[PDB]
Order: C-alpha cells, then structure tokens, then sequence
C-alpha cells in the first residue's frame, strides 16, 4: 500500500508574551511519531511512537538542532513577514510550514511538498516538478526571488526525492508491526425513530486504520448525497479512527435503503442493510 | 523492557505494600497491573492511562511518565491478597504487551 | 472466558503433543505466553485475525495455527528441556481500536 | 485577516456501558487561529484533568485538537463540551450524545 | 527526518 511521511510547523506569535509558541509534529500517514513544543519542559524531539525510539542518541541530537533551526527561522519569518505587508506588532500572526513526500505501493517517489502559510492562506508553494514556487503576491514573490538565488529549489527535491522517501522506508521497516498493518473497520447500523413516520438509520466504522474511508448511502442503488449526513472522521485517541453516515429513512421504506463501505483493510466493499 | 522488583516483599498484615516497575518505552499509552495467585490465572485488576493516580477498592496504581516507572499500593493488606503481580506496558495500536518478571508478595 | 485443553499434562522428547487454545467471545485478537521464575510472562506467538499469524519474543522452536476465530492451538515441533514452563493463552476483543485488557485462560502447566 | 468556525464532535473512545471506565473525546477541528478555549463538562461543571494532543493542521492549514479525559459515564449523568474560539459571540456548548 | 537545510522567508 501507498505510504507519505509529512511534517507539521505552526508559529503563533506572541506580542507581549515573549517568544512566539512553536509547535512541530511528524506523521507517518496517520500515526504521529515526533513532537516539539517550544512552551514543554523538555527542548529536544520527543517521541511518540516505539518504532522511532529505537534510533541511537546520534538521531535525536541532530533532529533537535533541525527542528531548533526551524523554530529560529519563524521567528524570523514572523517579523520578516510583519514588514512585507507593513503590519504593526500590535497584533499576533501565524506562520505554517508543511512538508514531506508520498510512495506509491512499489514504495517509490510519488509526489513532494513544501508549503508555507501566513494567517490562513496560502503564502508559497513548491511546484509539482520541484523546480519552480507558486507565490501568491508580491510579498511571496520576493520570498520566490531569495528562495531561487540561495538554490532552495535544488536543496528540497534532493531531500524529497532522496531523503524522505528513503527514511519513510526505514521507518516503515521498523515498524511494520503498526504502520504496515491495516485494520479495517468494523460496521454496524443503528436506527432511531425521530416522527410517527420518519426514522434515522446511522451506519457506523469504528475501529480502523488508516483514516481513509467512504461511507455513501444509496437508495434503490441511486447514491443518495445531498440528503446525507456525514461527519468528519474522528480519532478514537488510541491509534484508530470512527465516523458514521445518516440518513432519514420515512417509516417502512428502511429496505431500500443500503450502507456502502470502502476502506483498505476490507477485501470488498462492505454493503450494509436495514432487515 | 519492564523490570520489578524480582523478590518476595514481606509486608505484615495490615501495612501497604508498595511495589513498582519501570518500562524502556516513552512513548507508551497504556499500562496495567495483573495479579495472578500460585497456580492460577493472571485477572485484571488496575489500568491507568492518565499521568497521576487512580484509586479503586483497596488498589492504588501510580503513573510518572516523567520517570518512566509504575507503582501499586495495596491499602490495608490481607492474606487474600498474596500473589505474584505482574506489571504490562503496551503502545498504542500495539498487540504485544509487555510483562515483567512478577513480584511475589507474601502476606501474614 | 478462555479455556485451554491439557490441564497438568506431562511429554517426551521427540514429536510432543500441540496444545490448544479457544474462547467463545469472539475475539480477533489472541496470543501464547510461556511463564518462568524470574522471566515473567513472554510473548510466543500471537494472531490478529484469522489465518493472520506473527512471531512474538520466543518464536524459536513454535509453530501455531489460526484456522478459526475461535480455536488458536499452540504446536509443538521437538520437545526440549528449555520448554519446561507454563503456557497461557490470551485474547482481547480487536488487534487495535477495543479495549487494550487481555483475558488469560486457565493455563497449561508442562515439564519435560 | 481569515477566520474559520470550529466544528465540534463529542464522543467516547468505546460504546458507552454505563459502569465501565472510558474516554469522553471532544474533537475540535477545521477552525483558524489556534487561539482556542476547550473545556469538558460533567452535570455543567468543568473537568479538570482534561488532556489534549498536539496541534496541527489540514490540507487547507485550518487546525485540529482532540480533547480527551478519563470517565465512567452513567443512566444519569450528562456530559458536554464547551468550546470558546474568536469566531463564536458566546462560547458554544455540544451536549454528548450516546449514538453521535 | 528533518530537513537540514536553514530556509528563510
């Protein structure tokens, strides 16, 4: 199966409360592995999964200078940022970095990113053929003009393409117990009566892993999606993830209406069933 | 890696008996206390999640992940509660749980 | 809940008897610990599903079988003298996204 | 400067039996900045030993937070959380659902 | 792991 590791930056500034709050979190496509909270007691990579721990203290000295590197550049950023679009420090802004590759399931390179963002919206992009940036407006493109003279471009695909990718293998060699197994969901319907001739069928997934998953609910085979209530999928806090479809069935008429579910870990699209 | 005390503690009738173990894992979610009497089956007793205490009948399970160590205190012991405690630590998502050599409690 | 066959049974050396294992809480997840003084409980095999197999911490000298959600019997190839111990078995509800608390069956007491 | 609305989810880790111990998770997500207040609520009064995981952020850099305790819910007891962010007037309460 | 190489906006 396809596999992504992808690391997380926020910078949120603080104006009279010191140094901006940094928080920084690496994923392997679902399960987060590292932290770095510039507000903990501790100033160095925390882990977060037991297949990262078994790096050696050479591992965990350098990816503390990197991501104490990182924290000293959005500092920066926040008020190299403040003078672009000429805002006062009155106020707090946040700075957004995202980076990281996709493997297809040969495990080869699929695709990089490197994103930046600055209160909200889309700040600076690297292209899909790491070679050029997208910038939005003239603050981005004069981070484009510095980025292209200090060969940044150049810097990244050979860490997307060459390093990401080949520790995205090892990580998931050392934990192929977790992050090499799929745990598909497990499914069952709920109905609840809401008038004296409507009812509300709920078709549930708890229990799965990775979060990607479809829920559709058809009638007659006709894909009902407008009149569909769908949730976010949500964690579970324990590694797994849920989320449920509704619709609301009138009275006599829960027959014809059927439960579709797709996930990883199911062999076949699951198909669910009122009687 | 879970490692116990490895001994009989001696604690009269009465007294706390107060027993712990430590895990190699930082990054473990999950952590349990197991009593199992001389030729019978281990049974849950306490599982702690949350760093702090947790407190159930007689048992006090304790959780510094600070320290990376987990303790069980028995409040007023009695000779039903002579064992061998086993202590498992466990990640999340994970099947393997992890069990220590066991600490022998003999009560009189 | 869990049940386990041979009570206080005793082997020879050469193509020993293969000890067995159900419960009838439908459970997905199920798993072998060999007990010993001063060791503690150590993982031999565990299943996460049916005919999903994967070695523990002992899985030198074992070989194991999950054919049905229910029945996970423990095989032994040639007996030795460092397979003196006692044999449990476990089960909990799912591999991941239930309750993490395992249920211990009666046990299996062996000596070579 | 852009503002988005948090949308809350409350929920348990496991099916609720009223007697065994749980988690009450509150998932707050989709919602910019990360300035953002969330409490849990038993019977209306706030719960103290309440944890959360570690901030991060979507395809379209809007954050997430999942809120979490240990609880053991029962026939009686009412559960909710209460959610404060700068794009709500007053702070808005999601009362937990058993089959939400 | 990280990326080394210090970027500035």
């Amino acid at each position: 199966g396809s596999h992504s590791m992808r690391y997380f930056f926020t910078s949120v500034s603080r104006p009279g409360r010191g140094e901006p709050r940094f928080i920084a979190v690496g994923y392997v496509d679902d399960t987060q592995f590292v932290r770095f909270d510039s507000d903990a007691a501790s100033q160095r990579m925390e882990p977060r999964a037991p297949w990262i721990e078994q790096e050696g203290p050479e591992y965990w000295d350098g990816e503390t200078r990197k991501v104490k590197a990182h924290s000293q550049t959005h500092r920066v950023d926040l008020g190299t940022l403040r003078g672009y679009y000429n805002q006062s420090e009155a106020g707090s802004h946040t700075v957004q970095r995202m980076y990281g590759c996709d493997v297809g399931s040969d495990w080869r390179f699929l695709r990089g990113y490197h994103q930046y963002a600055y209160d909200g919206k889309d700040y600076i992009a690297l292209k899909e053929d790491l070679r050029s940036w997208t910038a939005a407006d003239m603050a981005a493109q004069t981070t484009k003009h510095k980025w292209e003279a200090a060969h940044v471009a150049e810097q990244l695909r050979a860490y997307l393409e060459g390093t990401c990718v080949e520790w995205l293998r090892r990580y998931l060699e050392n934990g192929k117990e977790t992050l090499q197994r799929t745990d598909a969901p497990k499914t069952h319907m709920t109905h609840h009566a809401v008038s004296d001739h409507e009812a509300t069928l709920r078709c549930w997934a708890l229990s799965f892993y990775p979060a990607e998953i479809t829920l559709t609910w058809q009638r007659d085979g006709e894909d009902q999606t407008q009149d569909t209530e769908l949730v976010e999928t949500r964690p579970a806090g324990d590694g797994t993830f849920q989320k449920w479809a509704a619709v609301v069935v009138p009275s006599g008429q829960e027959q014809r209406y059927t439960c579709h579910v797709q996930h990883e870990g199911l062999p076949k699209p699951l198909t669910l069933r009122w009687e | 890696e879970v490692e116990q005390n490895s001994g009989p503690l001696s604690v009269p009738e009465g007294a706390i008996a107060s027993l712990n173990c430590t895990y190699s894992i930082r990054s473990s979610t999950s952590f349990f206390w197991y009593r199992q009497y001389s030729g019978k089956s281990p049974e849950l007793i306490m599982s702690i999640y949350s760093n702090g205490d947790k407190e159930d009948g007689r048992f006090t399970a304790q959780l510094n992940k600070a320290s990376q160590y987990v303790s069980l205190l028995i409040r007023d012991s009695q000779p039903s509660d002579s064992a061998t405690y086993l202590c498992a630590v466990t990640t999340d998502r994970s099947g393997k749980l992890q069990f220590g050599a066991g600490t022998q409690v003999v009560v009189t | 809940g869990v049940t386990q066959t041979p009570k206080f049974q005793v082997l020879k050396t050469g193509q020993s008897m293969t000890l067995q294992c159900a419960q009838d809480m439908n459970h997905e997840y199920m798993a072998w610990y060999r007990q010993d003084p001063g060791m503690g409980l150590r993982l031999i095999h565990y299943s996460v599903g049916v005919g999903i197999t994967d070695q523990g911490d002992v899985p030198d000298g074992y070989k194991v079988s999950r054919s049905t959600t229910e029945d996970f019997p423990l095989r032994l190839l040639s007996a030795a003298p460092s397979q003196t111990s006692v044999y449990f078995c476990a089960s909990r509800p799912g591999a991941a996204g239930g309750r993490p608390e395992l249920y211990f069956g009666p046990g299996t007491r062996l000596t070579v | 400067m852009i503002q988005r609305t948090p949308k809350i989810q409350v929920y348990s880790r496991h099916p609720a039996e009223n007697g065994k111990s749980n988690f009450l998770n509150c998932y707050v997500s989709g919602f910019h900045p990360s300035d953002i207040e969330v409490d849990l609520l038993k019977n209306g009064e706030r719960i103290e030993k309440v944890e959360h995981s570690d901030l991060s952020f979507s395809k379209d850099w809007s954050f997430y937070l999942l809120y979490y305790t240990e609880f053991t819910p029962t026939e009686k007891d009412e559960y909710a959380c209460r959610v404060n962010h700068v794009t709500l007037s007053q702070p808005k309460i999601v009362k937990w659902d058993r089959d939400m | 792991l990280l990326f080394g190489y210090p970027v500035y906006v």
